[PDB]
């Protein structure tokens, strides 16, 4: 990607550090944050036996398509449409992962931004 | 050894084989074939021995340089793919001396035919040692050829392990 | 065509 | 050419040019072709050190 | 059996890539003997042979041919619905 | 890679027995018309290992060369894994233009005979398993990861591009 | 630069005693003369029953010997396993341990009847 | 090797092709590039891509949570 | 799982039973590749109908039917896996090894030994089948020593060849 | 140019690059003809026995009873322990035992006082 | 190995027709017994060529030591039928 380039190539500061990730708290914006709705429950994952990997946001669409799977065998061509919505959640998931990162990289330039005035200054 | 000639000619063999293989395709081949033969008949009729040996040995090194790393060796040439692939199935004929009597029932004819070789044999031995006790020099034999056979109704001396050898495609 | 096949003695 | 008489037990045994079987000649009609080797011949004292399932000392290309 | 080998007086450099090197070889003062020898390797059924993308290509006649049809009958298919 | 490499040896196979125990691609040559089924196998086959889309072997690779992008990895055996693709496709084309195209270069006599109906249904079978068995089995095994499908186009594309190059 | 002409010799004589030995190697007619074997009954029925090469007869010979095959082979001993671990393999504690078959929102019970709720309402997605 | 047909070696000649040889080989082939051009139609998403993938500078500040500088 | 139980146990025994006709001499020669070929496809049948029920409603069990031997607190008994990775290779390595021995008819066919060439293929396959449905590591050893040593008895197949020994 | 070739004990330089292969003057010639005496002289001994038809046994080679004999009884009588034998068994024959004795003593020594400590993780280990 | 055997009538008919196709021979003087040095003009770097050209023909090598002994058609046939079991 282009973010590595700057991160070893360059100003390392301002790029996020992966491992480290998020730095600022969760508020530092957003005058009301919502959190995350987990439509799945615990018992359901556990009933369905999903990989500890796969208990994620999306586990309600993966627990729909294997249901429907099993039920549609042997026709393995069908619950096409169950595979497309789990996958979809997963894309968004994925994004907000992406927002994440844009965050702490703009937050990170305020620090960069807001410390030369009051370094330069005085 | 090898005298100047013989070894001229082996490495334009080499020259060759080695080329060949570089070249893959049989119309480049046939060009550069044409080209490395010129190459031998500038120097062809040479006379100083001494320069011909100087050319002889810096081609050596031009061909060292130059050979292929991994030249083409024909499937039964030592190193090649199939080389002793068949070994395994080549017996001696002394091992039918050992046959229980009931395997030699089932080729009466063969086996027939076969004691006829080993009488064959038998009696052609006491000749073929005199045919080299006379015709060695008095120390020893000075070179590893055999002489041929004299006598109408001889045999070559030391025949049965080179007439007798397995097939090479025993099975 | 069906030549002989020199083997060791299998009846053993 | 016996080995040097260094105390290590070679004794008057010939030292011969520590060469592979492989180098030998293959087309030669040797006494025994697997091992390269003729009868009377005198054997190399690593011989089963060279014979060709092993150690080979054939020229490079490189 | 006893083969019966084809008339050796057909294999002639022309009209191959044998005669373009006898051509160069000729610019040197140089002959090329065995031209005839390597002969049969450019005439006949071995004259003319497919490139690298003719040989991927294997088969996307008939294979176009196919899918064409097929994706106009699911077209006429899905057209009930 | 079990259907199509094994394919590919007893495709080497039939070359192999047709020119009398000749194993070198140098003394090959012009089996693309003489050897019609042999070459459609080998060809299927290059093209499976290769990572031609939608055949057997697409459907492992692929995906694969994207996780391996998509991960927290080490760069050099990032790089060295899509620099081998590249090779993937040079010496997979190296078994078809020396053993298939050109003139023939192997002996003056040779039977060059695959009509043996055993040798056709053995590479029939793996042609047919080198073709569908990766879609098949894709379609059928259940999940047990979070599959990365969302990427720059250069990272989703970077097998394509490689092999092609 | 060529054989001596003893050496010519040597091979002309060596060349036609190898060749009659090469001669010597073919078998005659009758060998190999193998002794009497007790032909079975049910071999004899098939030799001259597939005396012509007939399509529809050696099709009877293929589904003849595939079935014997499938039971010789399938037949006894999945009945030789199934009565192994049927009454001496899973008689015994912790033998064969299935793992426990997937549960779904939705589905029932079969040993005992129970429903097992449905989810929670997927807010939208519709993309 | 053994079975099949009896094919006559010839000498420095192209060799004796069957029939069904022929045309089995070019059904498989053209098998493949059915096969190939059928799954492009319906999945080509497998190979270009399946979601479109965002530009992270496109994202306002507002909705990424970033308060202003002054403050 | 009574029928998934005795269809994975089936394939591995009928594997076996060349092997042991070939023992005891209960079986005719000039048939042996044929016959060891019949057992592949077989095999290979009989593998897809627990391959089935995995894909169907994702069945696993483990076998654990012979009581071995006990050193003090570890009990060794054998034990077959069948799961996610043995309910997918058996059936792939069954059809591969079905081509390929199908393809040694014609490829071996003027072998002498070319029914020892087929006991030592299918010898290898079992081995295979040892390693991949392992459920401890004393019998993953079994079948990983054992492909081991049937790579080194075909790799030297043409015994006289010097290379081939090395 | 062309690089010169250089040697090894394992790989041996090209008799087609030696020298003394192209330096043929009168005394090598009479050295190489001389040396294919003793070989045809072996070979003729060799082959009236091989060729015998009356003989069933093995040829004894005493060029191999020579061999065995060089390297199993003929060791002992031709040493001598001076310097360099006597290092050579002391480096090779003592060293290794005296190195494997620290290496396992110290890896025991470290063991046993963890152990007594009680911080070395022995929670499931019950088998010695 | 599957392969037709070969007979003494065949390797003499490619001997000869290899030979045929080597410009520097007459065909119409060619025969059997045609020594290549004493009845048809030819160096011994030409013989190196139809030694080699009869290797490629038949597919294996014959070693220098008796490549450079044969000097006749005849004699090829007679060291490829020797070295291939060919007794008729
Ligand atoms: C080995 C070969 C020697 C075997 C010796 C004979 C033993 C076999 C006979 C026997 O034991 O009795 C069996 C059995 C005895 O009754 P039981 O109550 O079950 O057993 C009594 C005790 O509980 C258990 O009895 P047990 O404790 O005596 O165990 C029996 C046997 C058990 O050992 C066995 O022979 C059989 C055990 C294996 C069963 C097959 C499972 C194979 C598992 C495959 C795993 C995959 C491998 C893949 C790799 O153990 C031994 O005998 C060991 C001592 C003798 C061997 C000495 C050491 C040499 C070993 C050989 C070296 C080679 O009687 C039967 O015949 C049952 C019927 C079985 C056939 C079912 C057919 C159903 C289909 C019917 C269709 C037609 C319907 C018509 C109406
Ligand atoms: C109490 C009532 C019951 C009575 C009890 C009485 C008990 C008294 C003892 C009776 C024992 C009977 C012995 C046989 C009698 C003679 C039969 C006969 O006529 O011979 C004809 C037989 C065939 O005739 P031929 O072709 O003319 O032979 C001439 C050639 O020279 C032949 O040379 P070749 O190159 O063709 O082959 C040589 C070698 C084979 O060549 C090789 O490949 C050598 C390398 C093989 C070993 C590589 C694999 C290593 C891994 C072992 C795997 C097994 C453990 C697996 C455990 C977990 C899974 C179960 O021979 C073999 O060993 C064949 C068997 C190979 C092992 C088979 C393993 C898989 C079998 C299936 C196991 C599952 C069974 C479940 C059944 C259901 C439960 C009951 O000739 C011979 O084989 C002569 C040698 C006989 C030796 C027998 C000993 C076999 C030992 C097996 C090999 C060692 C494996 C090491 C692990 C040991 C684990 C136990
Ligand atoms: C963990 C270490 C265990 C100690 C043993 C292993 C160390 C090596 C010492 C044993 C080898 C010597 C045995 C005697 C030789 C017997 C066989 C023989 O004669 O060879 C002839 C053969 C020659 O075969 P060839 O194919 O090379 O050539 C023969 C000639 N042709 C090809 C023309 C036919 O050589 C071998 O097969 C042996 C090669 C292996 C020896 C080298 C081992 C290297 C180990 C990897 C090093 C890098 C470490 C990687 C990580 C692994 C280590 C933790
Ligand atoms: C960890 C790695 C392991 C390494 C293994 C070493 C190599 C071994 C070679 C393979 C051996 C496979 C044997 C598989 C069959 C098991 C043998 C058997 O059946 O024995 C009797 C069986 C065992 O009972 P069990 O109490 O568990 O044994 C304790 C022994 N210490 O209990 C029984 O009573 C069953 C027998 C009766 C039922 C038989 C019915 C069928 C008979 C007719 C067909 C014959
Ligand atoms: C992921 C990575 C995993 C690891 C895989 C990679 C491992 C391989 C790493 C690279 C290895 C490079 C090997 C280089 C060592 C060569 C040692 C050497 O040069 O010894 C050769 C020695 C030459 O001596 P000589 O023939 O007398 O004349 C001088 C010629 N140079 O002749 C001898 O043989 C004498 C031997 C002396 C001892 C040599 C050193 C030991
Ligand atoms: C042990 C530590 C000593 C190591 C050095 C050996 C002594 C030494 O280096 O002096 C050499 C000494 C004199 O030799 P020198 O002067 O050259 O000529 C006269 C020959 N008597 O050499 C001698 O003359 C006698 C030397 C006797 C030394 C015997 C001790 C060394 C023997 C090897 C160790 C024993 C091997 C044990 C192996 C067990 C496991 C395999
Ligand atoms: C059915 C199978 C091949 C048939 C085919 O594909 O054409 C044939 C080939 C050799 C046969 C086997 C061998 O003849 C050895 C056994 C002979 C007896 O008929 C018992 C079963 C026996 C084990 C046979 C079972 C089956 O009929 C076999 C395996
Ligand atoms: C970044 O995501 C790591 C990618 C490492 C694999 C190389 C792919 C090519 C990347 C080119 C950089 C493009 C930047 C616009």
């Amino acid at each position: 990607g282009a973010h590595l380039a700057r991160r070893y190539l360059g100003d390392a500061s301002v790029e996020p550090d992966p491992l480290r990730m998020p730095t600022f708290p969760p508020d530092y914006g957003f005058p009301e944050r919502k959190e995350r709705e987990m439509v799945a429950t615990q018992q359901e994952m556990n009933d369905a036996q999903l990989v500890l990997q796969q208990r994620d946001y999306c586990a309600h669409y993966l627990i729909r398509f294997l249901k429907c799977k099993r039920d549609s065998f042997p026709n393995f061509l069908a619950c096409k449409h169950e595979r497309h919505d789990w996958d979809y959640c997963e894309h968004l998931d994925y994004v907000k992962r992406m927002k994440e990162f844009e965050r702490e990289r703009r937050l990170l330039q305020r620090k960069k931004r807001r410390e030369q005035r009051e370094a330069d200054m005085a | 050894y090898l005298t100047h000639q013989q070894k001229v000619l082996r490495l334009y063999k080499r020259a060759l084989r080695h080329l060949e293989s570089w070249c893959i395709h049989r119309d480049k081949y046939r060009y550069f074939a044409c080209l490395l033969r010129a190459r031998f008949d500038e120097h062809k009729n040479e006379k100083d021995m001494v320069k011909a040996t100087q050319l002889l040995r810096e081609a050596e090194e031009e061909f060292w340089h130059g050979q292929h790393p991994q030249p083409y060796i024909f499937p039964e040439s030592p190193g090649g793919t199939s080389y002793e692939r068949y070994e395994c199935y080549k017996v001696p004929e002394w091992c039918l001396d050992d046959w229980h009597p009931s395997e030699k029932a089932m080729y009466p004819d063969y086996f027939a035919k076969r004691e006829q070789w080993k009488k064959l044999r038998r009696e052609s031995w006491e000749r073929e040692v005199k045919q080299l006790q006379e015709e060695t020099p008095v120390g020893g034999p000075r070179t590893e050829a055999l002489p041929p056979a004299r006598k109408q109704g001889d045999l070559p001396p030391l025949w049965w392990h080179i007439v007798t050898r397995p097939r090479e495609r025993p099975m | 065509k069906r030549l002989f096949i020199i083997k060791p003695s299998g009846f053993y | 050419e016996p080995y040097p008489d260094d105390g290590t037990g070679y004794g008057d045994y010939p030292k011969l040019p520590d060469r592979s079987q492989q180098e030998r000649d293959p087309w030669y009609d040797w006494d025994h072709p697997d091992l390269r080797l003729n009868w009377g011949e005198p054997m190399h004292w690593d011989l089963d050190m060279y014979i060709r399932n092993r150690v080979d000392t054939s020229p490079t290309p490189v | 059996s006893k083969m019966e080998l084809p008339d050796y007086k057909q294999w002639k450099i022309e009209g191959t890539p044998l005669e373009t090197v006898q051509e160069k070889l000729a610019a040197r003062g140089l002959r090329d003997p065995w031209g005839r020898n390597e002969a049969w390797r450019y005439m006949g059924g071995f004259a003319n042979n497919v490139s690298f993308v003719g040989a991927l290509l294997k088969g996307f006649k008939w294979g176009f041919a196919a899918f064409v049809v097929a994706i106009g009958a699911e077209y006429y298919l899905e057209s009930q619905k | 890679h079990a259907f199509f490499k094994a394919m590919l040896f007893m495709c080497s196979g039939s070359i192999i027995h047709s020119l009398n125990d000749e194993q070198d691609i140098r003394k090959m040559g012009g089996l693309f018309k003489a050897m019609p089924f042999t070459t459609t196998a080998l060809i299927v086959g290059s093209l499976a290992l290769t990572g031609m889309p939608f055949l057997t072997g697409f459907y492992s690779k692929d995906l694969i060369i994207e996780a391996a992008n998509t991960s927290y990895t080490n760069a050099w055996a990032l790089l060295m894994t899509l620099i081998a693709t590249s090779f993937t496709a040079i010496y997979s084309t190296r078994i078809i233009f020396f053993a298939l195209l050109g003139q023939p270069r192997f002996p003056t006599l040779v039977n060059i005979n695959e009509n043996n109906p055993l040798l056709i249904n053995s590479i029939k079978r793996l042609l047919i398993g080198s073709l569908f068995a990766g879609y098949i089995i894709s379609n059928n095994i259940p999940p047990t990861t979070i599959p990365q499908m969302t990427m720059p186009y250069y990272l989703k594309t970077t097998a394509l591009i490689v092999t092609i190059l | 630069s060529g054989y001596t002409p003893e050496e010519k010799l040597r091979l002309q004589q060596l060349r036609e005693l190898r060749r009659r030995w090469l001669k010597d190697q073919e078998l005659s007619p009758r060998e190999p003369v193998l002794p009497p074997q007790r032909v079975s009954p049910v071999e004899r029925f098939w030799n001259k029953f597939l005396q012509d090469g007939a399509l529809w007869k050696n099709v009877i010979y293929k589904t003849y010997r595939h079935s014997i095959f499938a039971f010789t082979h399938v037949l006894i001993p999945v009945w030789i396993i199934h009565y192994y671990l049927k009454y001496h393999v899973t008689t015994k504690p912790y033998t064969i341990v299935e793992k426990k078959p997937r549960i779904f929102p939705g589905d029932t019970i079969l040993e005992t009847g129970e429903v097992i709720p449905p989810m929670k309402e997927f807010p939208d997605q519709h993309h | 090797a053994g079975g099949g047909a009896h094919i006559e070696p010839r000498y420095r000649q192209f060799p004796q092709l069957t029939r069904s040889q022929v045309i089995q080989a070019e059904f498989f082939s053209a098998t493949m590039w059915f096969w190939i051009l059928w799954r492009f139609w319906h999945d080509s998403d497998a190979v270009l891509g399946h979601f479109p993938y965002p530009d992270p500078s496109q994202w306002t500040d507002e909705e990424l949570g970033i308060p202003p500088d002054d403050e | 799982m009574n029928m998934f139980s005795s269809l994975s146990l089936v394939t591995l025994l009928l594997l076996t039973m060349p092997i042991m006709m070939m023992s005891f001499n209960t079986y005719k020669p000039s048939n042996y590749p044929l016959y060891v070929k019949t057992a592949i496809s077989y095999a290979f049948i009989t593998s897809m109908i627990p391959t089935m029920m995995f894909i169907h409603s994702g069945q696993e069990l483990i076998i654990s039917n012979w009581h071995w031997l006990t050193i003090q607190t570890l009990k060794l008994s054998l034990s077959f896996k069948m799961d996610y990775f043995s309910m997918m290779f058996i059936p792939v390595a069954l059809f591969v090894t079905w081509s390929i021995m199908e393809f040694s008819m014609w490829y071996m066919y003027s072998d002498p030994n070319i029914n020892k060439f087929f006991k030592y293929l299918l010898l290898f396959l079992i081995t295979m089948l040892i390693l991949v449905t392992a459920n401890n590591l004393f019998q993953l050893f079994i079948g990983w020593e054992g492909v081991g040593i049937m790579s080194f008895l075909l790799i030297g197949w043409w015994y006289g060849r010097a290379d081939a020994n090395t | 140019s062309f690089p010169k070739y250089e040697a090894s004990r394992l790989s041996s330089l090209p008799t087609t690059l030696d020298p003394a292969e192209y330096d043929i003057s009168s005394e090598t010639r009479k050295a190489q003809a001389e040396r294919l005496a003793i070989r045809s002289r072996l070979k003729r001994e060799y082959q009236l026995q091989y060729y015998d038809p009356s003989r069933r046994g093995v040829i004894e080679d005493p060029a191999l009873v020579r061999w065995t004999y060089a390297r199993s009884a003929n060791i002992y009588p031709n040493f001598r322990p001076n310097t360099k034998t006597s290092l050579l068994g002391a480096l090779f024959g003592i060293g290794p035992l005296v190195f494997w004795y620290y290496v396992f003593k110290t890896d025991r020594d470290r063991k046993e006082k963890l152990i007594q400590e009680g911080k070395l993780d022995r929670t499931f280990n019950i088998s010695y | 190995s599957d392969a037709p055997p070969l007979t003494l009538e065949g390797i003499k008919d490619r001997v000869l027709y290899v030979l045929k196709l080597y410009d520097k021979i007459d065909p119409e003087k060619l025969s059997v017994n045609s020594h290549f040095m004493k009845d048809l003009g030819l160096d011994s770097l030409d013989q190196v060529e139809i030694i080699m050209a009869m290797e490629d023909e038949f597919g294996f090598e014959i070693p220098d030591i008796d490549a450079e002994k044969l000097m006749c058609p005849q004699e090829i046939v007679d060291y490829i039928a020797d070295k291939k079991d060919v007794y008729e």
